Order: structure tokens, then C-alpha cells, then sequence
């Protein structure tokens, strides 16, 4: 049961990711983090798949759709502004997220 | 069907991410608990940040043991070692469309004590070559002291990188 | 069994690999004294019947708490009631670790506590805890194992892994008069001379009568002679 | 009690192989089939197997 | 590295004790394979 | 009994406190713990007798058993089983 | 044979699906290690037995082995009818791979002739996996007296 | 007749060792030890630099072997017939390209030789590569001649190809009494080094090594290891629940009473515990000694100059033998293929070759040294005809290392003996059959009856016959008719194109997970621990088969253990087979025909993605099939010719599976002990020992590995009739009786051709 298990939690993931995304929208700060490929080839962007799944995207005949992370629940992060190394340390507050993106066929 | 625009910032000084493995979800409300009074110090690349948190008088503080061996009474302190990896940024959702700005190096925060090597010293007492680990060592304890006050506010770290669309 | 066997005897040494020790009870029979005396003689119930191990430090004492379950000490049999691994209990403390105190209240509890490099007390007790579940209740330091097969054509008997045998002739239940023991070194211990030498050639004549061929009988007494 | 009989093929195969003027193939797990080497001898006036 | 020239020479029990010590010196011999035969009688 | 103290997390110990009192703190770092500390790790036979057996019982009836234990000049242990409660009993 | 290993097969299904009488040969699996090993065994002998009873007079093998030439009436039963449980160490083909005998067989080889078992006899020919077997059990015995 | 499908997979065969020969070791490996190891080594020390005189460099740009100017090769290099017959070695000169600086500012250049060098046969710089009939006749030898052989010094010696254990890999075994054990080998440049982990008793355990004196309490270890919180260390060794908890809770527990910190006492104990100093330069002394010990004798190769890879290792190393310290099994023992690496003569001549020049160095710059003290007319060369006349310490010191079999190492410190071994001419099979075997090493007793069995997992990549009954049993073994031997590609494009996958680095994870699935280890180190183990093995496969990295870069999931390997290290067996996609073959009928008529050879269908090598533990994950009609379509992967298992020398028994064992062994001994007609040049070549036969004649009965290693064409016995009966009487046990008459008009007639020397020598006289 190796494919069964993986795309039970492939669909749960594309929505529950979507959730968290427009649950916070607004004004209050919250943060999330991504992790993508180098070399940065050129954008285009994310949006839900027809018929309810999730699909990544960039420009001029590409397709690069992944999602997903490996288990939270443990760190308390927020990233800091340090600049000049002059005195900075400008704190934007907390964390919610994290995903990666894996490219495909 | 719709449409998630998403856009890329530009350098802005870029960024610095703090973790630390100590504190746990409180699984309350707020899991989060929030770290107070700063005081870091700094140097150049590879700079090893410190953090200090303070530390309260009237749970459990033990004070006839502070008296004898370390005076200390004070703010808690951490220090841990910055990595860099390429690839890796971080997301702000404001309205219909989502903004990314990218995060550059990372730290980890796991503490130790100023009040051990100095006590440790304090009981015990009463060329060419080299590379590599020891001289990541011999400049670092040398190179060292940078005096960096926290102050935490937020207005123009959108616009910034708003208007440049 | 085979050639290697043979190297055990002739070497003659010390100890020996799975030295099994055969013995005769009272008759053939199913019930009572075919298990009575089956859970006599081993090793250590103390880490199977203690229920629950528990460890508490309330104010200025030191408690190690042991309660032992009366289920398994009923089906299992084995003769005592409390007192009798209390006293066990401070054969334990007698051998390895204090003489200070012993508790008895109910349900078989025992509690036991110490007092006086700083800190000394928490490292002492962290010790003795895991320990504790350990020592020998009843029974011998010997055997590794026991088994109850069953004997000749109906009857029935047990066969024994151990150095005891003495012992374990001397173990009260069971009848000593006709019985057999291996490495015949040890034989030597207790019997001696004479009859391990009649053992030496018993079990050097049964092992290779069974692979093949005849040794004949007369070429085998001269060879246990020579040695005794 | 050696315990090969690989070798009392080889003679009817080989046998076989000279009457046809050819080269008999054998190998592990499949190879010629020992058979068809009996019609092959039989219609010749020989005795089926050897 | 060992130049041993005394205790040794006795030594040597094993290996070679067959066929070197015991084996070197014994005269009027002889050695070739084996074939059978019906016609010679026993002994 | 394996504790850890909240910031530097590392330990408790048990500490000796001076006059009567028994505490623990973590090494190196200022702290007290008071609480109670705990740890857990995990029929045809029939004869006429008196039933020993008491709590509106009295039993007149009972079974019995037969077997030679011990010695052979050592006597004969009964074993002794009452209907109502199916209490085992044992006796030489 | 066949009605040799579907039986095996309905006691290996309830092998861990299902509880069954042990032996007092201690723990599981070596329960049914002793089933297997019986249950193989008189079928193997019982199809040789049928094979020489039947067999035709004046023959060599069975002449010669009945007197005083060479072998016994066991040896040429493997020629002619079936052989059976190559057995190496005093057990069945310890597992090279993980949890398998060959790659060639699904995980988990609990199954006759996945292990240890040939049906066929020296004049029919081998199947490429009742070869190794074969293999393992002759280096054994040769390395042995050696 | 049309093109079927079970036809067409014999035809594979031919194919396939058509383009690579029977044997592929000696020759490939030569080939790129004398291009990609020579301009590495060289690269190694390009530069001299001694001490007196203003100022001195000299610099080597370029090592090449015997070309140059407008030369194709040498005007003529002797042949390998005449260079037998005159006792002569046969080699080629090494051309070496340096540039002199002096005190009269000068740089300039020149060409140069600094000694010789024996040459393989059927090697690139030989003169028998690519070379047809007629060109064999004017050089007066045999075409047929299997080659790979170094000829040094009259006769001719063969390196043998030797076995060696797993070499740099973690390795855990379990033992009665005192406890478990693992042990950890490597090798970084100059020097080799083996770690040994050890619990003595308590579960408390303890770490050993020749470098620190006393056994470490690893908890502080580890704290030297740059993690301090404690309890992140046992929710890692340790993790989530069970039993896994007490017992390392025991060594947690005493470490930290008495000496208990991340820095102070972790370094400062390991440092005054340590042994001898080598008593040169040697203060540094302060928690610094520690540091440059925790990297180097830190006792990996992981190192580089964080705590926090090195760290987390040594804890997973913890992980492994405290799991099966609970309970028995749970293991790995050190027997089947899979554990074990084999490696060629390519490195080993690269080990002796730059032993001999790293002498020579010290020696020339020495050399200079002289005049260098001197007082005056510096000197412009010398350095040119003087280490001209200084040379050929490489020429001798290499040609009796070879002709000896003793290797003396200065670095390694290892000596080595009975490596190389005489070919033995007998028949044809003989030298064939001589190469193409398994060599091993040590690993102790006779006794011992564990390295002798032989296990399931040799299947396909060994023969299951051949073997020299007698003291040796077992010990030494031969590879089947397709086989590869793996080389060795590259590490740094791996990682990064994993991280594009979705796996991230180790240090932005926080370092407490059992958790999450699986994580890839990169030659048995830890990288990513990724989640989702499907996309990434699958996709990951599909980018090799297809379009980059083919053959080796295998990736296999472990189930229990949780991990998922991608193993990159070579020297090691590959064997050939087929995929089959859904339900049906890739092949499919119609391309194999356009093959075998006109075209497409192989290694054509690797980029189709149609045939492919398996390999190490992969080989256990994958499922392969027998025949095309047994497919279910369950099945990953079907096999070519099921008959290649056996070996080339096993391969002349007809009807080889109707025997037994037993008996197909005796017969791979006795076959090479037959007597042939050996090669074509043969009344042309004067042996030492020599037997002939005057009428050969191939077996009447033929098999279909005969043909394709060139058997019959050069078979060795005489074909005749036979009859079983009871006849005669001088018979009885094992005695045949010939036939006068039959004999008288000859039959096996034989020859037996010896050899004598003599040598007229001059004295001082
Ligand atoms: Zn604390």
C-alpha cells in the first residue's frame, strides 16, 4: 500500500495548506517559509487545480507544482533585520508556516 | 479557475532567522512564549549570536545557592552557531495576492554559561601552522564584541518592498 | 553427541557445555509434585511477581515501594507466604548493598530505606532501584533450566541443566537414590573414584553406540581404568 | 552412487548427432530434448534409447 | 628478524614433523600408483 | 526518576536540604521544585469436614485429594476443595 | 505433491492471521518449521515408495542396490521419482536477502518451494531456482570432510 | 522464419560481449589508471621546493606515456613474442614535461625521461590494440590469446584480483557475554585508521581507539560534540516511546553528576587522557589540542569544520546497538556479496607507483642540496643528467615489487604478499580460467566455517560451481559470464540536485526526529530526511534510466530501519536484465529484430531505458522474474538467460543440472587440467613445461557458452565410442581398459615439450 497511503495525505495537504494560506490574510503578522530550486529559471504563480486540486506553476512552458513539509510542532522561530552591521534588530514577530516546492513531469 | 498572484522582494538588507529547541507548545490559547530584554552581541561572518532572556525572583529562584558559587541573580544567556543554504524564502499573505521575501542565512539557539568558564578558571588557577578548527577559534574569541540594542517596531517593511512592483 | 562430546570427557576439564542432570521424584503422576518441584529449585520469581515497582520520596523519607501481586504466587506454586522473601529480601540487602531496615504493612509491601560525594542519596537509591528486581526469591544460583518430559513408555520424570546436583539430590520431594549427573569431574565431588569411573565408561560406551559400528566393550573399561 | 545420470544422455544425444550429420546442442535448464533423439534413432533400425 | 639458532632446531613437533623428521631417512624403498588384477592371489 | 527544569532543561537531582527537608535543583542553574514525587514501571469425589471457610458458609461438604509427597516415610498430604466458595486447601 | 502444498498453504495463512496449538518446542514459527519439515517428508518417501515397488525386473540399479554393489534403494528413488528438503545446519535455506530466500520470490517466503524444496528428480531436470539449493547443501557436505 | 519473443533474449548475449570482452578487468582498469590516475597524481605534488639559494621552484605541467613531437609511439616497441624469448621486460617510456628556474632568472623547458614502466597486454598503448590476422603474423603470436597479463623479467606473472571488506561503512556485530559491537573503517590520503565502539557493562558504553588512551563516557562525548541540552540528546539516540528510554538513561545519568558542560570539562578531559604527542610543534596546548582532535581523530571522515554533522552521526551510530542490545537478531552480519567490495589491480598499481616517486622526491631535492651548500657557480643542471643516472630506483624498484609479490608501502605502512601469481599454460581453459577469479584476504581461521558456505545472495553474480577443492575451500570464487564491475563517478552533483527534489539541509532541522518517515543517507552519511519516500524514489530512478547517471547511483527503500540509501561507491559487481513497465515487457518484439539484422548493437537500449544494472541492496528491494510466460504483473523487473549463472570454466559440462553439485565442482578443477593444443603460435614458443595432443577433436555434444568463449575451435580430448559392461576383471573400482589396435593407430597421442638455460657471464676479472 504504498501509493494509497501517500495520495490520501497528497489530497488532504493541498487543502489544509490552502486553509492555513487564507486563514491568515489579513493585517496581523504571521509568517510562513519556502524552500525552492536555485538558478531560478524565468513569474508565474500558485492557485487551486480544477476539481478541487492544488497546482504551482511559473511562466513560459513550465510546470513545477509541490507542496507539503515535514513535521512542525517543535520550533519557535522569527526571522530578525540586520543591516550594515550597524545596529538593527528588527523583529517582524512569530511564525505560522512552512512548505517546499519539488518540480515534475 | 482563479488566480493566486505571487511576487518576489528585492534585497532590503536581507534577513536573519531565529530557532531555538528549548521551549515547547504550551498547547494553551497562545503556544507561544515570548523572549524579552535582548542584549545580543556580534561579530563578522560566522558570528556565533547571543541571546539573553531574563529570569524572574519569585518562582523557585533558590537564592542561598546563588550566593555561594555565581552571583549571577540576572538574565538567562544563549548563544548558538549561523548556517547558510540557498534556496529558501519567506512568505507574507496581504490581501488576494502573496508577497515573498527571501530569508538568506539561518541560526540555532541552544544556550551555555559565562558563569562556567569563568568559574571553572577561577577554581583551577587558585606559530605558522595552522588552519581549519582552531582558527575558527583563535580569531573568534579575539574578534568579538559588538553591542546591538533590539527595538522592535513595523510600518515601512511592506512599503519598502511594496512600491517595488 | 558426537566427536566433540567425546573431547569434553576425555579433556576432562572443569566446566562443560549443557551439563543436562536426570532425576527421579516419587511415581508418575500429573498434578502436585510433578510441579511442586518444578518451581522449587530456579532461579528468581521476584522480577515476575512484583506487580508494580514503585518509588517514592515523601518529606524526610526515602521509600522504595514493592507490592507483590497473591495471583501468581497461588497458581505458581511455591512455599511461603510474605515474611519468607522478606527475609529473602534481606538476603539481597545482606549480600550486595546495606544492612538498615525493613517495612510490612499489606498487600505484601516492602518498604526499604537508606540514608548517609555530595548528593549522595539520589546516585545511592538510582542504584539500588534497578537492582532490586533482580535477586533470587527461592530456589538455587544454578540451573539455567528445567524441563518435564515425559519418562519410558507412560511415565514420567524431569531432566535438569545445572552444577547442583547435590543440591538438588538433597532438594527435599524428590528421591535421590537412583540418579545421573554429566561432566564426571564433578561426579568425582560427591561420589567419586569408583562410581565416575562406572560413569566415564557408561557415557563414552551410550554416545558412540548410536553414530555407528562397535567399539566393543572390554577396549573401553581399560580406557577408564588407566585415568581413575 | 556417484549419482549422475547427465551423463547416459550424452551418448543418445551424441549417438543421434553423428546419424544426422550435425552437431548436437545441450545446455543447463533446456537445451535439445531427449525425445525427439529416440524417433530419430528408431527409424533408422536402432533401438529407441541406447 | 628472529635469528634463532638453538632452542628451535629440537623444536619443530608439528608440521613437517611427519614428513621431514620421522620421513627423511629410510632405506631400500620404493613408490608408484595402483591397478587391479583377478590373477594374483591374496598376500 | 528522569525530571528536566523548564529554560536550560536539562536535569533534576536530589539535593539534601540543611535541617529535615529533602529538595531537588538542576546543576549549574538556579531552581527549586516542591511537589510529592512518583514513578511506576510495569466433580465426583466428595467428603464429610468441617469447612474452615467462614462467612455465612459453614459447608458440611468438601473434596479431597491424594498424593505421597516428600520421603517415602514421610506421611500422606491431603488437599482439601469446599462446593459453595471452590476454596483450595492444603494440609498434611 | 499439489496436495502436498495448498495444505501447507492453509496453515501458513493461519500462521499469522490465526492461533493454533503449539508444541512444547517453545516460541511460533518454529511450530509449524516442524510441520512443515513432517508433513514433506512422508510425502516426499511416500512418492518414491509407489516408484520402486512398482518398477520392472531385471533392471540394474535396483539389483545392484539390492545387493551389495553400490548405494541404497533411497538413492535411486531420487533418480527416478522425487527428491525433496535440502537441508543444511539442521534447519531450512536461511535467508541471504532480507526476510527471502531469492529475489526471485515474493517477501515474506513462508512458502514450499521457496525454500529448501525441489519436485522434481535428477532425470526430469531442475527449475532455475532448485539449483542453489541443491548448490548450498552439496558445498556443505564437501567442505565438511574436507 | 518470424522473430518470436523467448529467440530473440539468447541473441542478447553476443551482443552484449561482442563490444566488452570475456574480461573487462584488467584492461578497463589499466586503461584509466594510465589517463585519469597519472594526471592526478601528478597533480598531487606538481612542485619541489627546498631550502638554501635566493630563490629555487621547479614545476611539473605534464606526465604522458611514451608520445610526443610527431611520433605516434615509440619507432618500435618490442613485441610480446620477442620480448619472452630474451628474458627482457616489456615496457614503454614515461615522458615528463618540467620547467628549471635558476638565480640567472630563467624559465625555460624541456622533455624529459625519468624511467620505465610495464605495459599490459591489450592495453591502448600497446601495439596489439585493434589489430586483424595478418598483423598477428608478422608479429609472430596468436590471435586468440585472452590477454590482460603483465610480462616482466622471462616468464610472465598475472595479477590476481583480491577481495576486500566494506571501506568506510558502518558495520554492527553481536556477541555472547560482554555485549555488541560495531566497527568503523576509513581511509583519508596518507593514513588509514579504524574506530571500535564498545559496551563493556551497565549499558553504559564506551568508545575505543588507538588514539585516545582510556575508554570515553560518550555522553560527554557527545558533548563534545557541540550539543549541550541533554534531553535533545535522548529524544535523539532515544526518541518517542518503548523500552529505549532506561537504558541509555543509565549513562545519562552518571555522566552528568560528576562532570557535566558542553564545552569546559568535555574538551579538557579528552585532552589529558590523550596519548603520545609525536613531539613536534606540538603546543598549541589549551581546549584547542581537543579541537583539532575533534576533527581529525574524531574518528570519521565527516569532519569539516562544524560540530553538528559530526554529532548527530555518532548519536545515529548510538541509535543502531542500542536497538539490538534490547533484543537479539536485529543485526547485520559480515558474510553475503552485498557487504563485500572488490577492487582492481588499477588502484593497487596507483598505490605502488606513487609510493616510488614520493621517494624519489626527497631523494632529488636532496640531490640539489650539495651544491646548494656549496660555495660558489650555482647551478643551471644536473638536475637533468645527474637524476638521469639517479633514476631507474622506479624501473627496478616497480619490476621486483611486480616479479616479487612483496609490496613495501612507506605511507599505508602495508606489506602484502602472494598478489601476484604465474599464469599457469596448460590448455586454453587454464589461462582463461585463471582469470576471471576471486582472490581473498585474512579474515582469520581455517576453523572457522562461516566465510566458507556459500549463500543465496552469490546468486547471478558468481559462479555456483567452479571452486579448487582441497586446503582452500570457498575462499576463493569466480564471476559469471555478464557481469560489471563498478566504477567510480562523483559526490558533489548529488546533494544539490537532491535539495532540488524537496529534501533540505540537516542543520535548519531541528535535531530531534525518529518521526517522519525516512531519510536519505549519501554513502552512509545523513543528509535530508525527507517525507514523501514514493516521488522521491520513482522520479529519481526515471532521471536515471533515462537521461543522466546510468548504471551505478542506485537507490533502494529500507522498510524496518528507516532510511531510504543512495550509494554512489564503486567497486562492485553489476549484473545486466530487463524492465517490464505495467503489465508487459519493454523489448517488445520488433526492435530486438532490428537489431540482430542490421544494427543498434548495444548500449543503445540503456538510453531507450530497456536494460539496465541492478546492484548492492537494491537487488533485495526489486522483484525479478524467470521466464517471459511465468510474468504476473506484480513484477519489476525479468531476467535474460537464465543459464548464465554458472561460470565460463563450469560451462563445458553438458546437461550440468541433471547431476549434483559434487560432481560439476570435481570436473571445474580436473577440466583445466586437461591437455590442448593452447594457442596458434605454439610450435612458434618454447614453454618450460609443455604437454601437446596430435589429433584434438571437439566434443560431439556442444553448449552455447563453448562457442562464444572460442572452445571448440581449440578443444582439448579425443572424441571415441565406449561401451558399459562388466568386462575384464582388472576393472572392478574405478579402473577403465583401453583397446590395442585402436590405440596402435594411435589415440591420445601426446607430447612433452621441456626447456634448458645457460648464461655465459664475465667477472671483474
Ligand atoms: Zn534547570
Amino acid at each position: 500500500k504504498e501509493a494509497a497511503a501517500e495520495l490520501e495525505l497528497l489530497n488532504a495537504d493541498h487543502q489544509h495548506i490552502l486553509r492555513k494560506l487564507k486563514k491568515m490574510n489579513n493585517k496581523p503578522e504571521r509568517f510562513m517559509v519556502f524552500q525552492l530550486p536555485t538558478r531560478l529559471p524565468a513569474v508565474g504563480s500558485i492557485r487551486v487545480h480544477k476539481s478541487g486540486k492544488l497546482s504551482v506553476k511559473i511562466g513560459n512552458v513550465v510546470m513545477d507544482i509541490g507542496k507539503g513539509a515535514e513535521t512542525t510542532f517543535l520550533q519557535d522561530v522569527i526571522a530578525l533585520s540586520i543591516a550594515d552591521d550597524a545596529s538593527s534588530a528588527e523583529l517582524l514577530g512569530r511564525v505560522d508556516g512552512k512548505i517546499v516546492v519539488t518540480p515534475q513531469i | 479557475i482563479e488566480e493566486f498572484p505571487l511576487k518576489i522582494s528585492g534585497e532590503e538588507e536581507s534577513l536573519h532567522v531565529f530557532q531555538y529547541a528549548n521551549r515547547p507548545r504550551l498547547v494553551g490559547r497562545k503556544p507561544a512564549e515570548h523572549p524579552f530584554i535582548s542584549a545580543a552581541r556580534y561579530k563578522p561572518k560566522s558570528h556565533l549570536w547571543e541571546i539573553d532572556i531574563p529570569l524572574d525572583e519569585q518562582a523557585f529562584y533558590n537564592k542561598d545557592k546563588a550566593e555561594s558559587e555565581w552571583n549571577g541573580v540576572n538574565v538567562q544567556t544563549l548563544k548558538g552557531v549561523g548556517v547558510e543554504n540557498n534556496g529558501q524564502y519567506a512568505a507574507f499573505v496581504k490581501d488576494m495576492q502573496v508577497y515573498l521575501v527571501p530569508i538568506e542565512r539561518v541560526a540555532q539557539l541552544k544556550p551555555f554559561f559565562k558563569y562556567i568558564d569563568d568559574a571553572n578558571v577561577t577554581r583551577k588557577q587558585e606559530q605558522n601552522r595552522l588552519t581549519g578548527s582552531l582558527l575558527a577559534h583563535k580569531v573568534a574569541d579575539e574578534e568579538a564584541n559588538i553591542e546591538l540594542t533590539w527595538a522592535e517596531g513595523t510600518f515601512e517593511q511592506f512599503k519598502d518592498t511594496i512600491v517595488k512592483e | 553427541l558426537g566427536v566433540p562430546r567425546i573431547k569434553e570427557i576425555i579433556n576432562a576439564s572443569k566446566v562443560i557445555s549443557t551439563p543436562i542432570i536426570n532425576a527421579v521424584l516419587v511415581n508418575d503422576n500429573d498434578e502436585r509434585a510433578a510441579r511442586v518441584v518444578k518451581g522449587r529449585v530456579e532461579k528468581t520469581l521476584l522480577s515476575d511477581v512484583a506487580f508494580y515497582v514503585q518509588d517514592v520520596y515523601k518529606d524526610n523519607l526515602s521509600f522504595i515501594q514493592v507490592r507483590i501481586d497473591l495471583g501468581t504466587i497461588d497458581k505458581l506454586q511455591l512455599e511461603l507466604t510474605i515474611e519468607d522473601i522478606a527475609v529473602a529480601i534481606t538476603r539481597a540487602s545482606k549480600l550486595k548493598i546495606q544492612a538498615s531496615d525493613v517495612n510490612i504493612i499489606g498487600k505484601d509491601r516492602i518498604a526499604i530505606n537508606v540514608f548517609p560525594s555530595e548528593n549522595d542519596v539520589f546516585y545511592r537509591m538510582q542504584q539500588l532501584r534497578r537492582a532490586l528486581p533482580d535477586v533470587v526469591v527461592k530456589g538455587l544460583p544454578d540451573i539455567s533450566r528445567a524441563v518435564i518430559n515425559i519418562r519410558d513408555d507412560g511415565k514420567r520424570e524431569l531432566l535438569v541443566e545445572g552444577y547442583g546436583l547435590r543440591d538438588v539430590m538433597c532438594t527435599d520431594g524428590v528421591i535421590g537414590s537412583r540418579t545421573t549427573t554429566n561432566h564426571v569431574l564433578e561426579v568425582f565431588s560427591v561420589l567419586g573414584i569408583e562410581a565416575a569411573r562406572y560413569s566415564i565408561i557408561r557415557e563414552i560406551n551410550y554416545t558412540m553406540s548410536n553414530h555407528g559400528m562397535s567399539v566393543d566393550p572390554r577396549h573401553i573399561q581399560l580406557l577408564g581404568d588407566v585415568m581413575t | 552412487s556417484r549419482m549422475t545420470v547427465g551423463k547416459m544422455i550424452e551418448l543418445i544425444s551424441g549417438k543421434a548427432g553423428v546419424l544426422n550429420g550435425t552437431l548436437e546442442y545441450g545446455t543447463c535448464f533446456g537445451g535439445s530434448k531427449l525425445e525427439d533423439m529416440s524417433k530419430i534413432l528408431v527409424d533408422q533400425g536402432f533401438n529407441y534409447s541406447g | 628478524k628472529p635469528i634463532r639458532g638453538f632452542c628451535q632446531r629440537l623444536k619443530g613437533k608439528q608440521g613437517r614433523f611427519r614428513g621431514n623428521l620421522s620421513g627423511k631417512r629410510v632405506d631400500f624403498s620404493g613408490r608408484t600408483v595402483i591397478s587391479p588384477d583377478p590373477n594374483l592371489s591374496i598376500d | 526518576m528522569l525530571s528536566f527544569c523548564p529554560s536550560c532543561n536539562n536535569m533534576l537531582l536530589i539535593t539534601s536540604g540543611d535541617s529535615g527537608v529533602y529538595t531537588l535543583a538542576c546543576r549549574s542553574c538556579p531552581y527549586e521544585f516542591p511537589i510529592e514525587g512518583i514513578e511506576i514501571y510495569d466433580n465426583v469425589d466428595q467428603t464429610k469436614t468441617q469447612c474452615p471457610n467462614y462467612d455465612t458458609c459453614g459447608g458440611e461438604s468438601a473434596y479431597f485429594f491424594q498424593l505421597q509427597i516428600r520421603s517415602a516415610d514421610e506421611p500422606m498430604t491431603t488437599f482439601y476443595k469446599c462446593v459453595n466458595c471452590g476454596h483450595r486447601w492444603k494440609e498434611n | 505433491v499439489e496436495i502436498a502444498y495448498h495444505k501447507c498453504d492453509e496453515l501458513i495463512t493461519l500462521f499469522n492471521k490465526g492461533e493454533l496449538e503449539t508444541q512444547p518446542g517453545c516460541n511460533e514459527e518454529q511450530t509449524l518449521e516442524a510441520k512443515i519439515g513432517g508433513l514433506l517428508s512422508k510425502v516426499r518417501e511416500e512418492v518414491g515408495d509407489v516408484c520402486i515397488n512398482e518398477l520392472d525386473n531385471w533392471n540394474a540399479p535396483l539389483i545392484m542396490a539390492t545387493c551389495g554393489s553400490k548405494g541404497s534403494t533411497l538413492n535411486v528413488s531420487q533418480m527416478v521419482a522425487v527428491v525433496g528438503q535440502q537441508i543444511i545446519s539442521g534447519n531450512r535455506v536461511p535467508d541471504g536477502f532480507q526476510d527471502r530466500s531469492l529475489p526471485h520470490f515474493p517477501k515474506n517466503s513462508k512458502t514450499p518451494q521457496s525454500k529448501g524444496f525441489v519436485r522434481n528428480s535428477f532425470f526430469s531436470g531442475l527449475s532455475p531456482p532448485e539449483f542453489l539449493f541443491h548448490a548450498i547443501s552439496g558445498r556443505e557436505g564437501l567442505v565438511d570432510t574436507a | 522464419d518470424e522473430i518470436n519473443t523467448a529467440q530473440d533474449k539468447w541473441h542478447l548475449l553476443p551482443a552484449f560481449l561482442k563490444v566488452k570482452g570475456l574480461v573487462k578487468q584488467h584492461l578497463d582498469s589499466f586503461n584509466y589508471f594510465v589517463d585519469t590516475d597519472l594526471k592526478k597524481i601528478i597533480k598531487a605534488n606538481q612542485l619541489i621546493l627546498s631550502d638554501v639559494d635566493p630563490e629555487f621552484y621547479l614545476k611539473y605541467v605534464d606526465i604522458r606515456v611514451g608520445k610526443k613531437s610527431s611520433s605516434s609511439t615509440k619507432d618500435y616497441l618490442t613485441p610480446p613474442h620477442e620480448c619472452r624469448l630474451r628474458d627482457m621486460t616489456y615496457s614503454a617510456p614515461i615522458y615528463v614535461d618540467i620547467e628549471y628556474t635558476r638565480g640567472r632568472n630563467i624559465i625555460m623547458h624541456k622533455d624529459v625521461e625519468i624511467g620505465r614502466m610495464p605495459i599490459m597486454l591489450r592495453s591502448n598503448k600497446c601495439i596489439l590494440y585493434d589489430a586483424d590476422e595478418s598483423k598477428m603474423a608478422k608479429l609472430n603470436e596468436c590471435p586468440l590469446d585472452p590477454g590482460g597479463y603483465f610480462i616482466v623479467n622471462g616468464t610472465e606473472k598475472v595479477i590476481l584480483v583480491q577481495e576486500q571488506l566494506s571501506k568506510n561503512r558502518i558495520i554492527v556485530e553481536a556477541d555472547e557475554k560482554k555485549g555488541i559491537v560495531q566497527a568503523s573503517v576509513t581511509s583519508s590520503t596518507h593514513e588509514r585508521k579504524s574506530k571500535t565502539y564498545v559496551i563493556t557493562k551497565n549499558g553504559k558504553i564506551y568508545l575505543k581507539h588507538n588514539s585516545i588512551a582510556e575508554e570515553i563516557p560518550i555522553a560527554i562525548v557527545l558533548k563534545a560534540c557541540g550539543i549541550l541540552s541533554d534531553l535533545e540528546i535522548m529524544q535523539l539516540v532515544c526518541g518517542n516511546d518503548s523500552s529505549y528510554q532506561d537504558i541509555f538513561a543509565v549513562n545519562l545519568e552518571e555522566s552528568s553528576k560528576l562532570d557535566i558542560y558542553t564545552q569546559q570539562q568535555a574538551l579538557e578531559y579528552i585532552g589529558a587522557k590523550v596519548k603520545t604527542m609525536r613531539r613536534q610543534k606540538l603546543t598549541i596546548l589549551q581546549e584547542g589540542i581537543e579541537a583539532i582532535a575533534t576533527t581529525v581523530i574524531a574518528h570519521l571522515t565527516v569532519e569539516a569544520l562544524d560540530f553538528r554533522e559530526k554529532a548527530l552521526y555518532i548519536a545515529m551510530m548510538t541509535r543502531r546497538v542500542v536497538m539490538a542490545m534490547y533484543n537479539p537478531k536485529m543485526i547485520d552480519d559480515r558474510d553475503y556479496v552485498g557487504n563485500k567490495r572488490l577492487e582492481l589491480a588499477g588502484q593497487l598499481i596507483s598505490l605502488l607507483f606513487e609510493d616510488l616517486f614520493k621517494k624519489f622526491n626527497n631523494d632529488f631535492k636532496l640531490s640539489i642540496d650539495k651544491v646548494l651548500k656549496k660555495p660558489n657557480r650555482a647551478m643551471e643542471y644536473d638536475a637533468l643528467l645527474s637524476i638521469n643516472v639517479h633514476s631507474n630506483n622506479i624501473t627496478s624498484g616497480l619490476n621486483r615489487a611486480i616479479s616479487t609479490g612483496n609490496w613495501s608501502l612507506k605511507r599505508f605502512k602495508m606489506e602484502r604478499a602472494g598478489v601476484t601469481h604465474v599464469l599457469s599454460r596448460l590448455s586454453y581453459i587454464s589461462a582463461l580460467g585463471m582469470m576471471t577469479r576471486i582472490s581473498s584476504q585474512f579474515e582469520k581461521s581455517r576453523k572457522v566455517s562461516g566465510p566458507r558456505a556459500l549463500q543465496p545472495s552469490q546468486f547471478g553474480m558468481l559462479c555456483t560451481a567452479d571452486t579448487p577443492e582441497g586446503e582452500a575451500c570457498g575462499l576463493v570464487k569466480n564471476l559469471a559470464l555478464m557481469t560489471h564491475i563498478t566504477t567510480d563517478d562523483e559526490e558533489e552533483p548529488i546533494k544539490k540536485l537532491c535539495y532540488v527534489l524537496g529534501v533540505e539541509d540537516i542543520t535548519l532541522i531541528d535535531s530531534a526526529s525518529l518521526h517522519l518517515n525516512y531519510g536519505v543517507y549519501l554513502n552512509g552519511t545523513l543528509i535530508g530526511s525527507i517525507r514523501f519516500p514514493t516521488k522521491f524514489v520513482t522520479q529519481f530512478r526515471h532521471l536515471r534510466r533515462t537521461g543522466k547517471v546510468s548504471e551505478f547511483i542506485s537507490i533502494y527503500s529500507n522498510s524496518h530501519q528507516m532510511a531510504v540509501h543512495i550509494a554512489t561507491d564503486g567497486g562492485r559487481i553489476c549484473r545486466p536484465l530487463i524492465i517490464v513497465s505495467d503489465g508487459q515487457s519493454r523489448v517488445k518484439d520488433i526492435h530486438l529484430r532490428k537489431l540482430l539484422d542490421g544494427e543498434l548493437d548495444f548500449d543503445d537500449f540503456l538510453k531507450l531505458g530497456l536494460v539496465e544494472y541492478l546492484d548492492v541492496n537494491e537487488e533485495n528491494d526489486s522483484y525479478i522474474a524467470l521466464y517471459e510466460k511465468d510474468i504476473v504483473p506484480s513484477m519489476t523487473h525479468l531476467e535474460i538467460e537464465p543459464f548464465t549463472i554458472l561460470g565460463a570454466v563450469a560451462g563445458l559440462i553438458p546437461y550440468p543440472h541433471h547431476n549434483q553439485s559434487p560432481r560439476n565442482t570435481y570436473q571445474c578443477a580436473m577440466g583445466k587440467q586437461a591437455i590442448g593444443a593452447i594457442a596458434y603460435n605454439q610450435f612458434k614458443r618454447i614453454d618450460t613445461l609443455l604437454y601437446l595432443m596430435t589429433y584434438p577433436q571437439q566434443p560431439m555434444v556442444k553448449t552455447k557458452t563453448i562457442e562464444l568463449i572460442d572452445y571448440d575451435k581449440l578443444p582439448a580430448g579425443q572424441n571415441a565410442t565406449v561401451a558399459v559392461m562388466s568386462y575384464s576383471g582388472y576393472d572392478i573400482e574405478d579402473a577403465l581398459v583401453l583397446n590395442k589396435s585402436s590405440i596402435d593407430r594411435g589415440f591420445g597421442r601426446c607430447e612433452t615439450r621441456r626447456k634448458t638455460t645457460t648464461v655465459l657471464k664475465r667477472y671483474a676479472n
